[PDB]
C-alpha cells in the first residue's frame, strides 16, 4: 500500500489493471477484518477511473473470498482461543478448579442412589483394555487444551498448522507421531488405478468403511450379472486398460510382484532373488551388463556405471 | 465362586451347535456327517498340527527362551550349510522368516500317511471351523485381509488361473491330467508383466488402509483435544487428504470405538460433523417411488446481474463462516451439557428447522398474560380450565401477510400479530417461535454460513443519523408518538387528582 | 397373525450421508453433470405439491 | 451381531420426523371438574317418577 | 439511555436488515465507532465487551480507541492497543499510529516514540 | 395407528393427529371414564392434599 | 445419559426455565439484575430485622441437613413478628417500590420520566406509613430502587446514566417539608458510584469493582473496599466548603427526621455488600454470606443478589429459588418485556 | 466408568416376547439400548422392522447367537415358550447366558418353569456373580400390549427395586414375592 | 421379504492355495 | 432495500425432495387443521429450480 500510494501521489502514475487486481486479491486473501471493505474500495477506484471490470475478475473475487474463508475463520477462532487462555490462567490462579474438582454432588447423590433413596440401574463398566476406555483415559489424564501453546501464530492464526508445532503438541499429549513430516503422508490424490476402479464399477475394498458388518460393498453370491465373476472380469478389463497404458509408455513400468515372480520361469526367479532387482528394468541391466554385478550376484547401484561418451558430441 | 477363563486363539471358546456353516459345501452337507464330527482341539486337525509345528513354533522362537536361542543357532548353521554366499550374515528374525516362507510354499495336500501333512478336506474343515470361531471383529479383520492381499490378485488373475490354482489345491493327478489336455487352459495362462499390476493395486489398497488405521487416531486425538485449534478443514489442509474423508475418518473411529466396547454409539457425531449435509441430504424415503434433488432452494435473481447485489453477496460472505462446528459463536448459547445433548440429540431436524438464519438462540422466550376479572366470581372460575391447549391467532387487515412475516413476529413491534394459548389448567401464555411461525407459509431453507456479529462496521457500513433525520420526524407536527406514550403510561393519577399542584410524599403527623 | 402379514411395503431406508440422486445427480461444486428436472414434470398441478 | 438397517450410523434407519416420536399427554375432564349426583327429592322419589314427570 | 439508531431502515441489506436477535450487536457497534466519544476510559471498557460478545472489530474500531487517548495523553493505553493489534495481526493504519505517537510525545516518553516509529 | 396398515397409510385418513408430517401415531395413551363407583354398596371420597411431591 | 422415566419426573422445574435459554448474553445479564434482585429479596425476607447473632442462632438451632436441604438461613421457617400487611409478607417495603418501578418500565417500552412512577410510589407510602418513615431518604433504600435503571440501556456511559438517574434520585430524597436531609449531594454521590458497579456488571467488564472505582463519584472512597479505595478520586475542595456550611448552622438538637438511619451507618452496609459480592463464587453462596451479616438484610441481599445476577446471568440462579418466590409469575414476565424492548424503544 | 444407557436385551420372539420388546421399544425414550434375540435372524429383523416403521424411541439391535447377547447386555429378559427352551437358553447351551454371565448382570426369566430349574438358575447366577430374578407373567398378549401384566418377582429385593422401571413398561401389577422360587 | 447376504463367497476364495503364489500371504505383511 | 429478494445465496434446502417417478398430477387432500387450504388448492404452475 505504501508503494501504491507513492506511485499514485508522488510519481503521478496511473496504475494498470493487474496491479489493481493484486491489491484486490491481497486484501481478499488476508483473513483480517475489513479486508473485503478495502477490496471494494479498490473495486470502486477501478470503477470510477475507467479501469475495466471483467467478469472473470468477479468470479475470481467470489472464488478467492470463498477460499480465504478458512483464513478468516482461523483468525476469528484465535481470538476465542486467547480469551479462553486468559480465563484459564486466571481461574487456575484463583483456585476455582480445585473447588470444582471435588464431586460432592456425586458423593451425596451416589451412582446407585437417586434423589429419593431408591436403588437405580447402573450400566456395567467396560473393559479397560478397550479403545474407548483408553480414549476417555487420554481425555482425562492428559494436559489441558490451554496449556499446549502460550503464544499464537505470527499472522493471526492459532499454532498447530505446521508439523513442528503439531509434533510438539503431540509430545505434550504423550503421543509420538508416526508421520513427522509431509513426505510420510500417504497422499490419496496420487492414485491412478484405484479411482478409475471406484468410478466405473464401485469400491474394490468394500470393507474399508464397515461399522458393524453391514456397510460393506461386495457382489452377491447368487451369480449372474451381479455376481463375483462379472465384477472380477470388469476389474480385469480396467487393469488391462491400465496395462495397455503401461505398454504404450504413458505410465511407468511397474515393479516385480510376488504373483508375477511366482509365475515366471524359475531361472528368472533365481536371477531376481540373487540380484535383488525390484523393477524388470534392473533385471535387464543385470543381464545385459554382466560386468556390473558383485561376486555374489548382487546388483551394483547406478552411480558405479559410466558409459563411453563419443567425441562427436564435441562438434 | 466362578473364575471366567481367559479365551484366545490358543484355546478357543466353546460355541453352540446351532451355528450356520460359513463355507458353501458344508451348508448342503447331510446332518449325519455333522453329528459324526467330534469336538477336538484346534491343533488336533492335521492342518492345525502342521501350522503349530512349523509356523507357530518359529514365531514363538522370537522370545527369550534358551531353546529359542539354540534353535536359532542351529537354523543359522543349517542355512549357512545350504549355501554360504547367499545368506552370509542376517538376523534371527530374517532366518525364521525365510524358513517360515519356505515351509509355507512347500505345502501340499495329499494323504496323511503318504508323506503329506494333511488332505484338502481337512483344510476345508479347518477353514470352516476357523470362520465359525470368529466374532464380528474377527470377520472384519478377515475381510480386511481379503481386501489388502487377495483382492488385487483376484482382480488381476483370469478365471483359468484360479482354475489352475484349484487344480493345485486338489493335487489330483486325474484332474491335472484332464486339465492339461485343454489347449485353452494352457495358452490362456496369465503373463507376469500383466501380473505386476497387482503390486501397485495392493499398494494403493494398503495406502487407503494406512490413511484409515494409521492417520486415523492422530486426527482423532488432534480433533478431540482442541477442536477449535485443529478443525477438520485445518487437518484437511495440513494433511491434504480431503474434507469429507477426514470427517468420515473421525465418525468411523468414534463408531468403531463405541461398537467394539459394547457401548451405544453417540448418534450426535454425524449430526455435528455433517450438519449441513444432515440438513441437505438426509430425508425420509418411501418404498415404491423415485426422488430427486433440488438444485436451488428458491427461484431468485442471480447476484451477477447487478453490481449492488454482487457487493451485498461479497459483504455477506466476508461476514460468514466457511464451516461452522459445535464450538463456534453461533453455538455459544449451549452453556449447559443438557442443552448440548438436547440440541444435537433426537431433535436436531426440528431445532434447525425453527429459523433459517443462524441466530444467538433457537426460539423466543415464553411469557404469560393476565386473566380479566370474571364478575360472577367462583361460579365461573372452573370454565377456563379444559382438557386441551386452546391456541388462538389473530387475523385481519393488518395481520396475516407473509411478506411482512418476520416483521409481524417481531417482539419489538407494537403492532405484533397477537397469539394466545390457554393451557388446560387455565393459564394464558404467549406462543413459542415455532408456534408463531406455524400460522404462515412454510419456509424450508437454512443458512449455515452468515453470522451477523461478524458484519463489517468501520469502513463502508456506516449508518448516519443525518440519513434518519432526512425523514424529519417531529413531535409538534405529528402527535401519534406522544399519544402512544400516553396510552402506555398508567392512569392512576386520575383518582388522586384533587388529593401548580405536584404530587408529593404523604406527610406524617404521628412522627412530626 | 394379523401383524405377521403387513410388512414394510410402504417405507424404505433413508438416504445416507453424501448420497447421490435416483437420476444420478449429486451435490458437488461442479453441477455441469447434474441436471434439472422441472421441465419433465407436468406444467400445472391441481393443488399444491409438498415441495 | 448387527445393528438394524444398512446405514448403522443413524439412530433411526427409516428417519421419521422427530415430532412423531414426541409423546402425547392426557388429562380427563374428571380431573378438572367433578360430576355430582343429586339425591331423589320428595317431588321425584324414584327414577320412574322422574321419567314420568319428563 | 437508548440506542441512537434503533432499526427499520438504518442497517444494510446484506445483514438481513434489523435482525432483532442481534439488536444489541447493532447498538454496541455505534458506541464503539462513536466519533463524539471522548472518554478514553470507556473506550478500553467498550473493547472488552465487544471481545466478550464476539463482535468483529476492524482497524476503524482501534483507531477510535487511539484517538480518545491523545487529549488525556494516556500513553500507557496507546501501547496496550498496539500490542493487541500485533497479537491479532490487525495492521494499524497511519492515522492510528499517529495517535499513539502523539500520545507518547506529549507525555515526554521519548524512548517509546523511537520504538513505535521503528516498528512502522 | 401403524402406518403399515394400508387403510392408515392412505393420504386421506383421519387416523392421525396431524396433516402433512407423517402417517398414524405411535402408541398414544388416552383416559376413559369409569362411572361404576355408584354401583358399589358404600362409596366415599376422601379429600387430602398431595404429599408425594 | 437419559434415565428411565420413573416416579413421575417433571420435564421442566419452572415455567421460565427454558425461556432463559432464549435470551442473549446481555439479556441474561439484563434480566439477572431484575430476577436476581427478586430472588435475593425473597430469600432474606423471613430474617429481616434480625441481628448477626440472631441469624447465627437460626443456623445453630437446625443442624440436620440431608445435603438436599439448603441453608436454613435462606428461606427460613421462623415465625415473623409484625408478620405483615397484605403483600409485604414475601418481600420488603423496598421491594414494593422496586416492583412498581419495574412495572412502569415494562409498559413504557424504554426510558421514561419520573412522573410516570410518582403516583405509584406515594400510594404505597400512604398505605404503609410505618415502613415509609423507617426507610425514606436512606442510602440503602434509594440505591436498591434505582439499581434497575441501567437495564434500559446497559452500553450507556456513566455520564448518561447519572443524568437519567438524577430525576429518580431527587424524588426519593424529597420530603414535603423544609427539613429534607442532612446532605442531598452525599446520597447522590454514593448512589452514583454503586450504579457504576452494576453498569460494569451488565457490560461484562473484567474486574468491575476496580474499574467502577476509577470512574466513581469524587469523595466516595468509603463505599468501596480498602484495596480499591486508593483508586477513587478525592473530594473537591469546593465540596468541602459546602460541608462547612452544614456545620455553620450548628443545630445538633434539630436533627432531620428523614432518614431514620444514619448515612454513615448505611455506607458500611453497602461496603460490606460489595465485599461479599466481589469474592462470591456463585449466586447461592454469595447470598448466604449476605444474610449472615444481619441487620437491614432484605436490602443487603437486594444489593448482592442484583450484582451477582448481573455477572453470571439468570441461568446461574438456582431454579428452585425462583420457583419459591411469590411474585415470580409476573416479575419474570415483566423482566422479559424489559430486556426485549431495551434494544428498540418506539419513541426513539 | 462411561456414562451411557442401559443395554437391555429381550431373548425370544414368540407369543408374548414381541409385545414385551415393542413396549420396551416404545416406552423407553432414549434411555436404553435394545437388543432382540431369536433363533432365526429373519424374525428379529421383522420385529425390529415393525418397531422402526411404527415409530420407536430407542435404537435397536438384532442378535442370533447367545454370546453377543451375553457380552452386550446389562439386563437380559427371557420370554420363551416352554421350560425346555428356557433350560437350553439358560443352562444347557455352551454359550448360555447364566453359565457365561458377567459380573453384575441381571437375568429375568418370564417363562414359567419348574422349581428346580429356577433354583439351579439362581444358584449358578449367584456363583457367577450375576443376579437372577424369576418373574412368571400372567396375562394375554392383548393385555401385554396395554401394559397390564401380572409379575411375581423372586430374587433380590434391591435388584427388584432396580428392575421396577423396566417392569413397569409392560406390567402394572408387579409384586416381590421374596426369595428365589417364590414367584 | 428380502434377505441381506452374509457374502459366503468371501470364504470360497480362501480355499485356494495363495501360499503357492503370494509366497506367505497368510502371515503378517513385510 | 429495493433490490433482490434475499441476500443469502447459501440457502440449504431443508424440505422434502421432489418425486420424479411416478409423477402425481393432482395433490388434493381433505384436511382438518390446514388453514392454508384455500391457497393449497387450485391449478398452479410447477416451474422452479428443482
Ligand atoms: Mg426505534
Amino acid at each position: 500500500e505504501k508503494l501504491f500510494q507513492e506511485m499514485i501521489l508522488k510519481k503521478d502514475l496511473s496504475p494498470s489493471r493487474r496491479t489493481y487486481h493484486c491489491m484486490i486479491f491481497m486484501h481478499l486473501s488476508s483473513g483480517e477484518e475489513g479486508g473485503t471493505a478495502r477490496a471494494l474500495r479498490y473495486l470502486e477506484a477501478m470503477e470510477r477511473a475507467g479501469i475495466q471490470v471483467r467478469p472473470s475478475l468477479l468470479k475470481k473475487i467470489v472464488r478467492v473470498n470463498n477460499a480465504a474463508g478458512y483464513k478468516r475463520d482461523m483468525k476469528r477462532r484465535a481470538r476465542r482461543i486467547m480469551q479462553a487462555r486468559e480465563e484459564y490462567l486466571a481461574r487456575k490462579e484463583e483456585g476455582v478448579s480445585f473447588g470444582e474438582g471435588g464431586k460432592e454432588g456425586a458423593s451425596n447423590q451416589r451412582a446407585d442412589v437417586d434423589a429419593e433413596g431408591n436403588s437405580i440401574l447402573e450400566p456395567l463398566a467396560v473393559s479397560p483394555t478397550s479403545t474407548l476406555a483408553w480414549w476417555e483415559k487420554w481425555k482425562r489424564e492428559t494436559v489441558s487444551k490451554h496449556e499446549l501453546f502460550t503464544e499464537e501464530g505470527a499472522d493471526g492464526t492459532p499454532k498447530g498448522e505446521t508439523f513442528e508445532e503439531k509434533n510438539e503438541a503431540l509430545r505434550m499429549m504423550g503421543i509420538t507421531s508416526s508421520f513427522q513430516t509431509k513426505d510420510l503422508v500417504p497422499q490419496p490424490d496420487r492414485q491412478k488405478l484405484l479411482p478409475l476402479i471406484r468410478r466405473e464399477e464401485g469400491e474394490i475394498a468394500g470393507s474399508l468403511w464397515a461399522m458393524d458388518g453391514g456397510e460393506l460393498s461386495y457382489p452377491k453370491d447368487g451369480g449372474g450379472p451381479q455376481g463375483w465373476g462379472v465384477r472380477l472380469w470388469r476389474e480385469r478389463q480396467l487393469v488391462k486398460r491400465e496395462y495397455q497404458k503401461v505398454l504404450d509408455g504413458y505410465r511407468p513400468v511397474p515393479q516385480l510382484s510376488t504373483l508375477g515372480n511366482s509365475v515366471r520361469t524359475a531361472g528368472d526367479q533365481l536371477d531376481i532373488e540373487r540380484s535383488g532387482a525390484q523393477t524388470p528394468g534392473e533385471l535387464s541391466d543385470y543381464r545385459n551388463f554382466p560386468d556390473n554385478r558383485f561376486d555374489g550376484g548382487q546388483l551394483k547401484p547406478e552411480s558405479e556405471a559410466a558409459p563411453a561418451v563419443p567425441f562427436s558430441a564435441e562438434l | 465362586s466362578f473364575d471366567a477363563p481367559q479365551w484366545d486363539l490358543w484355546q478357543s471358546r466353546p460355541r453352540s451347535e446351532d451355528m450356520d456353516e460359513a463355507l458353501q459345501p458344508f451348508m448342503d452337507m447331510p446332518k449325519s456327517l455333522k453329528d459324526r464330527r467330534y469336538d477336538i482341539p484346534w491343533w488336533a486337525n492335521p492342518f492345525g498340527a502342521w501350522y503349530l509345528q512349523n509356523i507357530l513354533s518359529l514365531e514363538l522362537l522370537k522370545l527369550k527362551s534358551k531353546t529359542n536361542a539354540e534353535k536359532i543357532a542351529t537354523y543359522r548353521s543349517y542355512m549357512r550349510s545350504l549355501a554360504s554366499g547367499k545368506d552370509n550374515t542376517m538376523s534371527d528374525d530374517d532366518v525364521i522368516r525365510n524358513i517360515i516362507k519356505e515351509r509355507w510354499k512347500t505345502l501340499e495336500f495329499g494323504d496323511r500317511n503318504a508323506g503329506y501333512p494333511c488332505t484338502f478336506g481337512d483344510y476345508i474343515q479347518f477353514l470352516n471351523e476357523w470362520f465359525k470361531s470368529l466374532d464380528e471383529e474377527g470377520m472384519q479383520r478377515l475381510r480386511e485381509h481379503f481386501d489388502r492381499r487377495i483382492r488385487p490378485l483376484l482382480a488381476v488373475m483370469s478365471p483359468v488361473d484360479i482354475l489352475w490354482l484349484e487344480a493345485l489345491t486338489q493335487n489330483s493327478p486325474h484332474n491335472k491330467e484332464q486339465l492339461q489336455r485343454k489347449i485353452a487352459f494352457q495358452t490362456s495362462l496369465g503373463t507376469p508383466e500383466f501380473f505386476d499390476m497387482s503390486k501397485r493395486l495392493r499398494y494403493e489398497i494398503n495406502e487407503d488402509y494406512k490413511v484409515r488405521d494409521e492417520l486415523g487416531p492422530e486426527l482423532f486425538a488432534l480433533w478431540s483435544k482442541a477442536p477449535e485449534r485443529w478443525p477438520p478443514e485445518r487437518l484437511s489442509k495440513m494433511y491434504g487428504l480431503d474434507f469429507t474423508l477426514v470427517r468420515k475418518i473421525l465418525v468411523w473411529h468414534h463408531f468403531k470405538a463405541c461398537y467394539d466396547a459394547c457401548v451405544e454409539p453417540d448418534w450426535s457425531l454425524p449430526k455435528r460433523l455433517f450438519a449441513l449435509e444432515w440438513i441437505r441430504d438426509v430425508r425420509a424415503r418411501k418404498h415404491g417411488l423415485f426422488y430427486g434433488k433440488m438444485r436451488f432452494a428458491e427461484q431468485k435473481i442471480t447476484f451477477y446481474s447487478d453490481r449492488f447485489l454482487f457487493r451485498d453477496l461479497v459483504n455477506r460472505r466476508e461476514a460468514s463462516y466457511a464451516n461452522v462446528w459445535e464450538m463456534d459463536d453461533p453455538y455459544r448459547f449451549l452453556q449447559t451439557e443438557q442443552d448440548y445433548e438436547d440440541y444435537w440429540g433426537d431433535n436436531y431436524d426440528v431445532y434447525r428447522r425453527m429459523f433459517p438464519e443462524m441466530i444467538g438462540r433457537t426460539g423466543e422466550p415464553v411469557q404469560q398474560y393476565g386473566q380479566m376479572p370474571i364478575w360472577a366470581g367462583p361460579h365461573r372460575q372452573h370454565a377456563n380450565k379444559s382438557e386441551h391447549n386452546w391456541m388462538f391467532a389473530e387475523i385481519g387487515v393488518n395481520v396475516g401477510h407473509e411478506a411482512l412475516k418476520k416483521l409481524e413476529l417481531d417482539p419489538t413491534n407494537e403492532k405484533r400479530r397477537r397469539f394466545v394459548i390457554r393451557q388446560p389448567d387455565g393459564t394464558l401464555r404467549s406462543a413459542k417461535m415455532s408456534e408463531m411461525r406455524a400460522w404462515y407459509w412454510k419456509e424450508e431453507w437454512a443458512d449455515f454460513r452468515f453470522w451477523a456479529p461478524q458484519m463489517e462496521w468501520g469502513i463502508e457500513n456506516t449508518p448516519s443519523q443525518e440519513q434518519y433525520q432526512e425523514h424529519v420526524p417531529d413531535t409538534t407536527d405529528a402527535d401519534f408518538r406522544k399519544q402512544r406514550r400516553i396510552q402506555s403510561r398508567p392512569v392512576k393519577w386520575f383518582y388522586e387528582s384533587h388529593y401548580e399542584r405536584e404530587v408529593r410524599w404523604p406527610d406524617v403527623i404521628n412522627a412530626a | 397373525k394379523v401383524d405377521s402379514f403387513h410388512a414394510n411395503t410402504q417405507y424404505q431406508h433413508a438416504w445416507p450421508l453424501l448420497s447421490h440422486d435416483d437420476l444420478g445427480n449429486s451435490d458437488q461444486s461442479n453441477n455441469t453433470k447434474n441436471i434439472m428436472y422441472s421441465m419433465y414434470m407436468p406444467k400445472r398441478n391441481k393443488g399444491t405439491a409438498p415441495w | 451381531d448387527q445393528t438394524y438397517g444398512p446405514h448403522k450410523s443413524y439412530k433411526y434407519t427409516y428417519m421419521p420426523d422427530p415430532r412423531k416420536l414426541a409423546p402425547i399427554e392426557t388429562t380427563q375432564r374428571s380431573e378438572i371438574v367433578p360430576q355430582s349426583i343429586r339425591p331423589p327429592t320428595s317431588y321425584v322419589p324414584n327414577h320412574e317418577t322422574f321419567l314420568e314427570r319428563a | 439511555m437508548h440506542p441512537r439508531l434503533s432499526g427499520q431502515g438504518v442497517f444494510p441489506r446484506y445483514g438481513g436488515g434489523w435482525m432483532h436477535q442481534f439488536g444489541h450487536v447493532y447498538a454496541l457497534q455505534q458506541e464503539l465507532l462513536n466519533a463524539e466519544a471522548n472518554n478514553w476510559f470507556r473506550a478500553m471498557e467498550l473493547w472488552h465487551t465487544a471481545r466478550h460478545e464476539g463482535v468483529a472489530m476492524n482497524v476503524s474500531h482501534y483507531t477510535n480507541i487511539l484517538r480518545q487517548c491523545v487529549p488525556p495523553t494516556a500513553w500507557e493505553a496507546s501501547l496496550m492497543v498496539l500490542k493487541q493489534m500485533r497479537r491479532e495481526n490487525i495492521r494499524p493504519d497511519v492515522v492510528g499510529v499517529g495517535c499513539a505517537l502523539a500520545a507518547c510525545a506529549d507525555a515526554n516518553r521519548s524512548e517509546e516514540v523511537e520504538k513505535v516509529f521503528s516498528c512502522f | 395407528w401403524s402406518p403399515r396398515d394400508p387403510s392408515i397409510f392412505h393420504e386421506t385418513s383421519t387416523r392421525k393427529f396431524q396433516d402433512h408430517l407423517y402417517e398414524g401415531e405411535p402408541l398414544f395413551m388416552q383416559l376413559r371414564q369409569c362411572p361404576w363407583r355408584t354401583q358399589a354398596k358404600v362409596s366415599e371420597r376422601w379429600e387430602m392434599d398431595e404429599v408425594a411431591i | 445419559v437419559a434415565k428411565l422415566q420413573h416416579n413421575s419426573a417433571p420435564t421442566t422445574l419452572n415455567f421460565y426455565e427454558k425461556s432463559f435459554q432464549q435470551l442473549s448474553d446481555v439479556q441474561q445479564r439484563q434480566t439477572g439484575l431484575l430476577i436476581g434482585a427478586a430472588v435475593g429479596d425473597a430469600a432474606a425476607r423471613a430474617l429481616d430485622g434480625y441481628t448477626a447473632e440472631e441469624v447465627a442462632a437460626v443456623a445453630a438451632e437446625s443442624g440436620s441437613l440431608q445435603d438436599e436441604d439448603e441453608d436454613p438461613v435462606v428461606f427460613a421457617s421462623v415465625t415473623p413478628r409484625e408478620h405483615k400487611s397484605g403483600l409485604l409478607r414475601h418481600h420488603s417495603y423496598t421491594f414494593y417500590l422496586f416492583s412498581q418501578l419495574l412495572r412502569v418500565m415494562a409498559t413504557s417500552r424504554g426510558d421514561f420520566p419520573v412522573q410516570y412512577v410518582k403516583n405509584e410510589w406515594v400510594a404505597t407510602a400512604r398505605a404503609h406509613p410505618d415502613c415509609f418513615v423507617r426507610e425514606h431518604a436512606s442510602l440503602l433504600h434509594v440505591l436498591c430502587i434505582t439499581m434497575q435503571l441501567p437495564v434500559i440501556y446497559p452500553w450507556a456511559d456513566d455520564s448518561t446514566l447519572r443524568e437519567y438517574a438524577s430525576g429518580f434520585l431527587e424524588f426519593l430524597t424529597e420530603t414535603p417539608a423544609e427539613q429534607a436531609v442532612a446532605s442531598r449531594e452525599d446520597v447522590y454521590a454514593y448512589t452514583n458510584s454503586v450504579l457504576g458497579v452494576a453498569l460494569r456488571c451488565l457490560q461484562s467488564n473484567p474486574d468491575p469493582y476496580r474499574n467502577a472505582a476509577f470512574m466513581a463519584a469524587p469523595g466516595t472512597a468509603h463505599v468501596f473496599p480498602d484495596d480499591l479505595a486508593l483508586y477513587c478520586p478525592p473530594a473537591l475542595v469546593g465540596s468541602s466548603h459546602s460541608r462547612t456550611e452544614e456545620l455553620s448552622e450548628t443545630d445538633s438538637e434539630t436533627v432531620p427526621l428523614f432518614p431514620a438511619r444514619l448515612l454513615e451507618s448505611d455506607v458500611r452496609v453497602v461496603r460490606e455488600c460489595l465485599v461479599v459480592a466481589r469474592g462470591a463464587a456463585s449466586f447461592a453462596e454469595g447470598i448466604k454470606a449476605a444474610i449472615h451479616l444481619g441487620g437491614p438484610v432484605c436490602q443487603r441481599s437486594l444489593i448482592v443478589g442484583a450484582l451477582l445476577g448481573a455477572r453470571m446471568g439468570v441461568r446461574r440462579i438456582p431454579i428452585s429459588w425462583l420457583s419459591a418466590t411469590y411474585d415470580h409469575v409476573p416479575l419474570v414476565t415483566l423482566a422479559l418485556q424489559v430486556a426485549q424492548w431495551s434494544w428498540n424503544p418506539p419513541h426513539h | 466408568a462411561i456414562k451411557r444407557s442401559l443395554n437391555v436385551g429381550v431373548v425370544g420372539m414368540g407369543n408374548m416376547g414381541v409385545p414385551i420388546a415393542r413396549n420396551l421399544g416404545f416406552k423407553a425414550r432414549s434411555a436404553m439400548y435394545l437388543q432382540i434375540h431369536s433363533r432365526a435372524l429373519s424374525k428379529a429383523k421383522r420385529v425390529c422392522d415393525d418397531l422402526s416403521v411404527d415409530g420407536a424411541t430407542c435404537a435397536m439391535r438384532i442378535h442370533d447367537r447367545y454370546s453377543t447377547m451375553t457380552k452386550w447386555c446389562d439386563v437380559i429378559v427371557l420370554a420363551l415358550a416352554d421350560v425346555k427352551a428356557s433350560r437350553h437358553a439358560l443352562l444347557e447351551d455352551n454359550e448360555s447366558l447364566i453359565m457365561n454371565a458377567r459380573k453384575g448382570q441381571i437375568i429375568v426369566d418370564h417363562t414359567t418353569v419348574d422349581a428346580e430349574t429356577s433354583r439351579e438358575c439362581a444358584h449358578e447366577a449367584a456363583r457367577r456373580g450375576a443376579y437372577f430374578l424369576d418373574a412368571p407373567m400372567s396375562g394375554s398378549p392383548r393385555a401385554c400390549f396395554n401394559g397390564q401384566l401380572l409379575l411375581m418377582v423372586g430374587g433380590d429385593a434391591e435388584t427388584f427395586q432396580k428392575m421396577l422401571p423396566i417392569f413397569h413398561m409392560y406390567a402394572d401389577n408387579v409384586f416381590h414375592m421374596g426369595e428365589s422360587g417364590s414367584g | 421379504l428380502n434377505e441381506a447376504e452374509k457374502h459366503h463367497d468371501l470364504h470360497m476364495f480362501y480355499t485356494l492355495a495363495w501360499w503357492k503364489l503370494g509366497e506367505g500371504i497368510f502371515g503378517v505383511d513385510e | 432495500y429495493a433490490r433482490g429478494q434475499h441476500p443469502s445465496y447459501d440457502m440449504v434446502y431443508a424440505g422434502p425432495m421432489p418425486e420424479i417417478f411416478p409423477m402425481r398430477r393432482d395433490f388434493r387432500k381433505p384436511t382438518r387443521w390446514d388453514f392454508h387450504d384455500i391457497e393449497k388448492q387450485g391449478k398452479y404452475r410447477t416451474s422452479g429450480p428443482y
